[PDB]
RNA sequence: GACCUGGCGGUGCUUCAUAUCCCUCUAGAGGAGCCUGUUCUGUAAUCGAUAAACCCCGAUCAACCUCACCACCUCUUGCUCAGCCUAUAUACCGCCAUCUUCAGCAAACCCUGAUGAAGGCUACAAAGUAAGCGCAAGUACCCACGUAAAGACGUUAGGUCAAGGUGUAGCCCAUGAGGUGGCAAGAAAUGGGCUACAUUUUCUACCCCAGAAAACUACGAUAGCCCUUAUGAAACUUAAGGGUCGAAGGUGGAUUUAGC
RNA sequence: AUGAUUUU
């Protein structure tokens, strides 16, 4: 039925299942997580399967100084449009599947030795483009809470330096 | 394109009950009086029994027109309780609010 | 009239004047299942038969 | 609340007084008593038009004509 | 090129002395670009203020009386004054109205919203008449009261007849008048079986 | 209620983003809305079953699915008449041929109706020949169809056949004038001959006959001026009241592209006196063109009083509905506003500007130029920045003709400091418009006069640094600053005691 | 705990409007109804019909104007006239807005056999009442 | 328009009902809804048919959405010709 | 954060809209008040939301917008107040002034409530703590107790607000005269779903007509007659007045209580002021708010709960 | 080995619970009959809830329909651009339960612990400032009282794939659709409720001044049997009324519920 | 007096 339908957000929220008791105490793995895909990205208003051309929405309102009439693309032309849309979708999927190489630190999966880039500028027009920040240790410390039980927190040690004798560290 | 086959059967029963409705009324009028002869009344009983089953008005159930729920349906809006509450909470129903007194 | 309320919107969507997020979600999921390998068996094609 | 709705220009006497349609029906007997009840119900009915009110009477006349043999068994004569 | 820029609201072009009824001729949804009123609506947040008229859905959810300003109402009534007649001066009091028009007719019209306007409650017609006005002697008065039964209230000396059988209001009115006529004539008529009272 | 000035036309939305800015945008938005209505109607007609559910009481026939199909498929006269009513020209003629081959009789009225459909929308000639009996109605409609199809000689020949055996005479008059290119007197003699035929047949000429004659006489620019009055006297003698199209034909004929136009002035004066205080009704398809043609005469004669008489006649009662289509209303409003700016007090002209623009129409770039010229004549230059803001609102930001006129007018003479600062702000806004021209996709224009005026205004307002930036634009765009501009630069340098600036002015001057 | 039409708290960067930030118990106290009609009145009828029409109209407008509507719709009925008021964005061109408005009004008028009039109020962005 | 009018406020009506708060096995917890109908009666006396028709048309067209109107008539009539005297 | 320039723009917009609103309503723009603005807003934009702040409001920007203090540091960044680096300059400067006045006084030697905390925040703009409020009140009280000068008395009165002390004296119905000239008083009483209107004459034969029926016949229960005797017997006026009372709604006991309240209030127009006060202190002039409590869903009754099973 | 936090303690002290822990106050349940759920037994015959937080619960409700169960039979692009009340509530959206008859949850900063998990208060003040949610305040009913409503973050992988939608997995001559017929009971136990065991009662007039009955013809079934009536096409079955009979029950074991 | 094994 038409009324037994939901919106994109109402469907993706259920499909992704980000909430729930599973993702609260490490009861599920992150490997099988699926990412949300926008279905309104490549779609243009006025495009249909039948390939009708509506003046003012799908095609320009006036052509050669005259108002266009309602037209319909040929079967071959519509097949070309469908093939173009499929090719664009596959290219977009390929770009997402492309992986950007990241320089590893002391080890392949170790956060130590990885640079965090220049420090964030201060609110008073102060910049630290000369300084460089690198990570030394990332540790997941835990504490016990009455309600939630184990409480997970991240402790990170970093070091900043400019290369001219001025340097420091913080946690 | 209805919600389910149960709703589709209910629609068919309503359509077949809307038909044959006057014929049932006329025959049942003969059956529901003592003035007419008993033999004629018995023949009317045979005719109304021989009428199609789906034409019987008691086979119609007031299901939800949104989720095909056979129970928990308000007759004024023809909606199930869950759908009615969802619309009322969203505010899409005029003049309906939470009752506090 | 659920037949009217469904076919009319289906016609509008095929004419490019109505966008249905739910229908797009179903089509995308069906396409992904076909790519994964799980495709709807055709009528008369009995896997158990 | 009634614009665009006319019941063929019928009047109150046509809608109510349906005894003129019982000329075929016998004026005495249980059949007459039953038809008096039917006509009284049709006259009190506000949701029916004159055409369908006559149609109910026509159906009863046809049904009684078909079942005249049963009426003969029960010592009743129709038309 | 940059996206199309919305023009400044026409309230700036509007002057203080303006024909507001002309600005809002009929009932229209609230438009901040057309209403030169800095009206705010909405429950304020902590250390906040009610939301501005631009984008305020609450203002849009209010049936506005902009088209019904007092100046507009007076002007509309002045134009419509040509369409109205004058009540008779002789019927100054309700007693005189009752004296000249003993029969009163009551009917109800219903205004609804939606594609359909049909309403079965619009067929009811009520006819009230005082039996004192009717030319009734002792026999006719008593027979009429017995015939009508509870339809006549002795305290008010008023006979009330309600007709709803007829599908149309005009047919109900005709039936009500016909019932009153036959009741009056039969009440005056004397039958032999009445001697067994 | 009364007409409101700040509001846009009622057809458009009342949203700042949705309201049109220019006349071209106004036309495009209406066409887009009409396109949407056509698309919706096409969907309804293509799929009627989705809308066959009556829920409104009383019934609304217009809001119902449309059916234009020959339901009766049987080959019969009744179904043939149905297709004639449905105006299916191809189906009707094929069915008529099949009916004729079958041998069943066809009524004369049905045959005449088929001819009327074919003539308005060969096959018609073949059917006309195949008619066992050709009646005067069939001859008349065939002549009218030929005249509509520009077969004037064929129509005249058919009329000769009819003679051997009102609208017809109108077709004949058009046919005689258009088929041949003889002299005006010969065409007038042909018209008189047709009138003599009309008298012989006892047929009364009508308003359409008179309008067709006048438009045919209009084809001769000057030869048929006096005969137009003769036709007009004939109309009065018969008793036919002239229509707006009749007056439109008279003015377009009597008034020609000539210098004196003394008789044209007399004709329009008499027509306005004749039509003063009179309401009008639709009588002829050319009634709309009357007001635009009259306004053109008013603009040509430079008679604003006459234009106000035309405007007053338009606003009398329901005569405003005869203003005409969009192109007619644009021409009428533009000429009316231009004449107002030319021959009226500036204060009343501003009142007319507020009442008309933009409620009546979106002004053209030339109209805005004329308004600036009127302000220049009135020596009220404080409104020039306001006109620039109006031009930006109305879509005249990048025409570059108004920009040059505004800059030249502001920098023409010195002003009090308050007005000078306002002019400097307007010049900066125009400078930003030049920096953001949509024409920059092809080329960017920085006129030397525009650069000089902006720099002069900045210097007079005290924007010395901005003037140096303007000088940088001068050497960037290969434009030479004027001597007066250099003198102002030297004065500023001397005030600031800056020999470096003085050397800079000398260097750029050399 | 209740979770009926309530936008729960979050990190604090979630923008919400006035309608969606107010819980259903605030109806008729701090916010009004999104639809007005005489169906839900003592003695009146066709409440179910109005509800079905309102649901279809909201879904039809949502699909007809993808990425355009900012807030919910205000539906009003006066006799035979139907008024649909929407707050939309400005991303689309005015030609597309006018084309859809004309198409939507004509299609709905023929479908529901009543004069349907659509009004649009464009805003630069979605109005944020608060950040939950 | 010069019409004598009297306005009073009839008592309001509140229609309340209850529904299940949850979807399952939670009969105890309920959610209660209500519909409030406020009445306003305006009685206009001593007017003619033409004046009444104009007034009704004006108010009905200006009636805001979500408001229902019921107009009760009181028409004055004389005795019918047949009931003038007892012919029977 | 709202700047002063934004406030000025809102004030200008408010003035323009006020003149436009007066033009719309067809009244004099000069003699237009906030009440006139409120009436116009209510009529033009009718809102039935129970919370008033959710309705459309058009007031002055000063009242609508909150109050913010000016920036203490200028272009050079130097704060303008000596006690700026305390974070609560307004409070501490006020405490400094009070302490200074206390030193000066040492050298020299019902409706007034102390300022509430919330209004103290408004006066001092900056936020204060509960104990900060307590310390400020303590200093003001100590200042008031000490010998106050003219300036000190003015300073103390600055931080005080007037309180209207409502009197508990029972109102007296005006005495009316009937056709016969007899004096009488008319009053009303209300019990739970019971309403009674009583007309009590100054002099009479001690009769009490309830709905045209004598009391012993209308209320056969002795307790109801005890209720009717309570007012007159209390003021020692038993049998010296006549009462004609009509009661409707409720049970027999509710009707008796409603009549008792109506007669007692009507009798107050004939008894002395001390007797009126004594009746009020005896409970004869106070309406009883005890009414039937609504039943709640999920419960057998108002407070009664369903049977609870541990397992 | 020594610590941080939480939980727990038949762990100390102080104040405490206001239908509330005990001594107290009222009326009940548990024993009788009946109505209605559940557990076990039986048939060919659904499913779910099933400590507090299930048990007149999904149902503001089942002779056909509902029905999703079973037996038999019938149909194959199937009312649907299919369909599936099929397995997973331990993938979820959506409505909820409970602590809550709480008051805490905290973004963004700063400080302390030698820069460890972590902690951050003393008012005659000693490192905390705090946006926001909740509480509070407003709002609804008869007031400012009371009752509603509201009640965050989280716990119980709590309940709901059978309101509806949906991820994954499964079938497509069947785990889909339709027709006919049929079960939904009691060996036994138990939850909730109704009616009684009577004299502060039973019948009658009355709605509060009476007359009768009152221990084997007293009280007491809404139980059983027969008849009639109402709806329905279909009433041995649903309901109401009348007729017939007058059973257990004589204040209830351990235990337990609600009320300011 | 007791609370089956693996489940961050
Ligand atoms: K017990
Ligand atoms: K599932
Ligand atoms: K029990
Ligand atoms: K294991
Ligand atoms: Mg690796
Ligand atoms: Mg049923
Ligand atoms: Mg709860
Ligand atoms: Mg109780
Ligand atoms: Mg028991
Ligand atoms: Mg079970
Ligand atoms: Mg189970
Ligand atoms: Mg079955
Ligand atoms: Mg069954
Ligand atoms: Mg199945
Ligand atoms: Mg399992
Ligand atoms: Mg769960
Ligand atoms: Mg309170
Ligand atoms: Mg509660
Ligand atoms: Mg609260
Ligand atoms: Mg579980
Ligand atoms: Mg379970
Ligand atoms: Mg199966
Ligand atoms: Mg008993
Ligand atoms: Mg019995
Ligand atoms: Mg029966
Ligand atoms: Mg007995
Ligand atoms: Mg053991
Ligand atoms: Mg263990």
């Amino acid at each position: 039925s038409f009324f037994t339908k939901l919106t994109a957000d109402e469907l993706w929220k259920g499909a992704l299942a980000e909430t729930g008791a599973g993702a609260k105490k490490g009861r599920g793995k992150r490997t099988k997580k699926k990412k949300r895909k926008d279905l309104n990205r490549g779609q243009i208003i006025g495009e249909g399967r039948y390939g009708f051309l509506w003046p003012g929405l799908n095609v320009p309102l006036m052509k050669n100084g005259a108002v266009q009439t309602i037209a319909q693309r040929s079967k071959e032309e519509q097949e070309k449009v469908e093939a173009d849309m499929i090719q664009q979708r596959e290219e977009w999927d390929r770009k997402k599947k492309m992986k950007v190489k990241r320089e590893r630190g002391w080890s392949g999966n170790s956060w130590g030795g990885i640079s965090l880039g220049p420090p964030d500028p201060g609110p008073c027009g102060e910049t630290y483009e000369d300084f460089d920040t690198r990570i030394l240790e990332v540790r997941n410390v835990f504490t016990m809470t009455a309600k939630e039980g184990r409480k997970k927190s991240i402790r990170v040690l970093v070091a900043v330096g400019n290369g001219k004798g001025a340097a420091g560290f913080s946690i | 394109h209805y919600v389910d086959w149960r709703m589709w059967r209910d629609v068919k029963r309503r359509k077949m009950a809307y038909e044959y409705a006057d014929e049932r009324l006329r025959i049942n009028s003969l059956r529901k009086n003592t003035i007419l002869p008993k033999i004629l009344q018995d023949v009317a009983d045979e005719e109304i029994a021989a009428l199609p089953r789906d034409s019987c008005p008691v086979r119609i159930r007031n299901r939800c027109v949104m989720t095909s729920r056979p129970r928990g349906v308000k007759r004024r809006w023809r909606l199930s309780r869950i759908v009615f509450r969802h619309l009322a909470d969203h505010g899409q129903l005029s003049g309906i609010q939470r009752a506090t007194w | 009239n659920h037949h009217t309320y469904a076919e009319l919107m289906q016609t509008l969507r095929f004419l490019g004047l109505y966008r249905d997020e739910h229908q797009d979600f179903m089509d995308e999921q069906k396409r992904l299942k076909k790519l994964r390998g799980k495709e709807k068996p055709k009528k008369g094609e009995g896997k158990r038969a | 609340n009634e614009a665009g709705f006319d019941d063929d220009g019928s009047e109150f006497h046509e809608h109510i007084f349906l005894e003129k349609h019982l000329e075929s029906f016998p004026k005495q007997g249980p059949i007459r008593h039953f038809m008096e009840l039917v006509t009284c119900g049709l006259s009190k009915n506000p949701y029916l038009s004159v055409k369908q009110k006559v149609e109910h009477i026509e159906w009863f006349r046809n049904y009684f004509n078909e079942k005249k043999d049963i009426l003969k068994e029960s010592n009743i004569q129709f038309n | 090129p940059p996206r199309r820029k919305a023009l400044p609201p026409r309230t700036e072009k509007m002057a203080v002395d303006q024909d507001w009824p002309s600005v809002y001729p009929v009932a229209a949804p609230f438009k901040p670009s057309a209403v030169p009123l800095p009206v705010r609506m909405g429950y304020p947040v902590k250390k906040g203020v009610p939301m501005a008229k631009e984008g305020n859905l609450e203002l849009l959810k209010i049936p506005n009386f902009l088209h019904l300003t007092p100046v507009a109402i007076k002007k509309h009534c002045e134009a419509l004054k040509d369409f109205c007649t004058e009540w008779p001066a002789a019927l100054d009091s309700d007693e005189k109205c009752e004296k000249h028009f003993p029969i009163e007719i009551d009917s109800t019209d219903y205004v609804s919203s939606g594609p359909s306007v049909r309403n079965p409650r619009a067929r009811v017609v009520v006819l009230r008449v005082k039996l004192s006005s009717l030319n009734l002697d002792d026999h006719a008065k008593k027979k009429l009261i017995k015939l009508v039964g509870e339809r006549y209230c002795k305290t008010t000396d008023v006979l009330t007849i309600k007709t709803d059988r007829c599908p149309l209001r005009r047919q109900n009115y005709d039936y009500a008048v016909y019932l009153l006529t036959v009741l009056y004539h039969e009440s005056w008529n004397t039958e032999e079986w009445e001697k067994s009272k | 209620v009364n007409r409101d000035t700040t509001a846009v036309p009622y057809v458009f939305q009342d949203d700042p983003y949705l309201m049109p800015a220019s006349s071209l945008e106004s036309r495009s938005f209406l066409l887009a809305k009409k396109s949407g209505e056509n698309v919706a109607k096409f969907i309804i007609n293509s799929y009627p079953k989705y809308f066959q559910k009556d829920i409104a009481e009383p019934h609304i026939p217009c809001l119902m699915p449309e059916y234009f199909e020959p339901q009766i498929k049987d080959i019969s006269e009744a179904a043939l008449k149905e297709r004639i009513e449905l105006r299916k020209v191809k189906a009707s003629v094929d069915m008529f041929d099949q009916l004729l081959q079958a041998g069943t009789t066809v009524s004369l009225e049905t045959t005449n109706s088929l001819l009327d459909l074919l003539c308005y929308y060969n096959n018609a000639e073949r059917i006309f020949s195949l008619m066992p009996e050709k009646n005067e109605h069939s001859y008349c409609t065939m002549i009218r169809g030929m005249v509509k199809h520009r077969a004037y000689e064929q129509a005249l020949n058919l009329y000769t056949e009819l003679l051997n055996n009102v609208y017809t005479f109108n077709a004949l008059i058009e046919a005689t004038v258009c088929a041949i290119n003889e002299k005006f007197e010969e065409k007038w003699s042909k018209i008189l001959e047709l009138l003599r035929h009309m008298v012989a047949q006892k047929v009364k000429p009508n308003l359409q006959t008179f309008n067709t004659i006048l438009k045919c006489l209009r084809r001769f620019h000057v030869f048929a001026r006096s005969p137009a009055l003769q036709v007009l006297r004939e109309m009065k003698a018969i008793g036919i009241e002239p229509s707006l199209a009749t007056y439109h034909h008279i003015i377009r004929l009597f008034d020609q592209p000539g210098d004196p136009l003394k008789r044209s002035s007399f004709i329009i004066y008499d027509i306005m006196n004749e039509l003063m205080g009179k309401r009008f009704s639709p009588k002829d398809p050319d009634d709309d063109k009357f007001f635009q043609s009259a306004m053109s005469i008013c603009s040509s004669l430079r008679d604003l009083e006459l234009a106000y008489q035309v405007h007053g006649l338009l606003k009398t009662g329901d005569n405003w509905k005869f203003i005409g289509p969009d192109q007619h209303r644009n021409f009428y409003y533009s000429k009316f506003f231009d004449l107002i700016c030319l021959m009226e007090q500036i204060d009343v002209t501003l009142k007319w500007y507020e009442d008309l623009i933009p409620s009546a129409y979106f002004p053209h770039s030339q109209t805005m130029i004329h308004l600036l010229q009127a302000l220049d004549v009135a020596n009220r230059l404080e409104v020039i920045p306001k006109i620039w803001k109006d031009s930006k609102e109305y879509g005249h930001t990048f025409r570059s003709d108004l920009r040059e006129e505004i800059l030249m007018l502001m920098a023409r003479d010195k002003h009090p400091p308050e007005l000078q600062v306002a002019f400097a702000d307007c010049a900066a806004d125009i400078k930003s418009a030049y920096e953001s021209q949509p024409i920059r996709q092809t080329a960017q224009d920085w006129p030397a006069t525009s650069l000089n005026c902006i720099a002069i205004l900045f210097l007079r307002a005290g924007r010395t640094q901005e003037a140096w930036k303007m000088l940088g634009l001068f050497r960037k765009h290969n434009k030479i600053p004027r001597s007066e501009l250099l003198n102002e630069l030297m004065d500023s340098a001397k005030v600031s005691n800056s020999p470096s600036q003085a050397i800079e002015v000398v260097e750029l001057a050399s | 705990k209740n979770r009926a039409a309530r936008v729960r708290v979050s990190k604090g960067d979630k923008p919400v409007t006035y309608e969606e930030a107010h819980a259903p118990h605030y109806i008729a106290h701090r916010k009004g109804w999104l639809s007005l009609h005489t169906g839900n009145l003592d003695g009146e009828d066709h409440a179910a019909e109005r509800t079905v029409e309102d649901v279809f109209l909201r879904k039809f407008m949502w699909g007809t104007f993808p990425g355009c509507l900012a807030d919910q719709l205000v539906l009003k009925r006066r006799g035979n006239q139907l008024e649909i008021c929407a707050v939309v964005l400005r991303q689309l061109s005015p030609h597309k807005y006018y084309f859809l408005v004309g198409y939507s009004e004509t299609l709905l008028s023929y479908f529901y056999k009543c004069p349907v009039r659509l009004h649009l109020q464009t805003v630069p962005s979605k109005v944020v009442y608060k950040y939950l | 328009l010069g019409i004598s009018i009297k306005v009073h406020e009839p008592p309001r009506k509140i229609e309340r009902f209850t529904l299940l708060q949850s979807v399952h096995i939670y009969k105890k917890h309920r959610v209660q809804y209500e519909m409030r109908t406020l009445y306003r009666c305006l009685e206009l006396e001593h007017l003619t048919g033409s004046t009444a028709d104009v007034y009704l048309e004006y108010i009905q067209r200006n009636l805001p959405e979500g408001v229902a109107m019921e107009v009760t008539k009181t028409q004055l009539e004389q005795l019918p010709e047949h009931i003038k005297e007892p012919i029977w | 954060t709202y700047t002063e320039d934004f406030i000025k723009k809102q004030i200008e917009e408010f003035n323009i809209g006020k003149r436009h609103l007066a033009n719309m309503m067809g009244e004099d723009p000069e003699t237009f008040t906030q009440e006139d603005i409120d009436r116009a807003i209510a009529y033009l934009f009718p809102s039935g939301l129970f919370e008033k702040r959710a309705r459309p409001v058009m007031k002055h920007p000063e009242q609508i917008f909150p109050r913010q203090r000016a920036i203490q540091w200028g272009e050079d960044g130097r704060p303008f107040h000596y006690l700026f680096y305390t974070g609560k300059q307004s409070y501490y400067s006020l405490m400094h002034d009070v302490y200074g006045m206390l030193l000066n006084l040492e050298k020299h030697q019902i409706g007034s409530r102390w300022l509430i905390k919330e209004e103290l925040e408004e006066m001092l703009v900056e936020k204060l703590s509960d104990l900060d409020y307590m310390q400020f009140i303590r200093l003001l009280e100590k200042l008031l107790t000490s010998q106050c000068g003219a300036a000190e008395e003015e300073f103390v009165q600055r931080f005080r607000r007037s309180v209207t002390l409502e009197s508990k004296k029972q109102l007296i119905e005006p005495v009316q005269y009937d056709e016969q000239g007899m004096a009488f008083s008319k009053s009303e009483g209300k019990r739970k779903t019971a309403k009674a209107e009583a007309i009590v004459y100054k002099h009479g034969s001690g009769r009490i007509k309830v709905n045209g029926i004598d009391y012993q016949l209308y209320f056969p229960i002795t307790q109801d007659r005890e209720q009717l005797m309570f007012p007159f017997h209390f003021v020692d006026r038993l049998g010296k007045h006549d009462v004609t009372c009509t009661v409707s709604g409720g049970g027999r006991s509710a009707q008796a209580g409603a009549i008792r309240l109506a007669m007692a209030k009507a009798l107050c127009s004939f008894v002395t002021e001390d007797e009126v006060e004594w009746m009020r202190q005896a409970g004869l002039l106070t309406t009883d708010p005890r009414v039937r409590e609504r039943k709640k869903p999920g419960q057998e009754g108002a407070r009664r709960k369903f049977t609870w099973k541990k397992r």
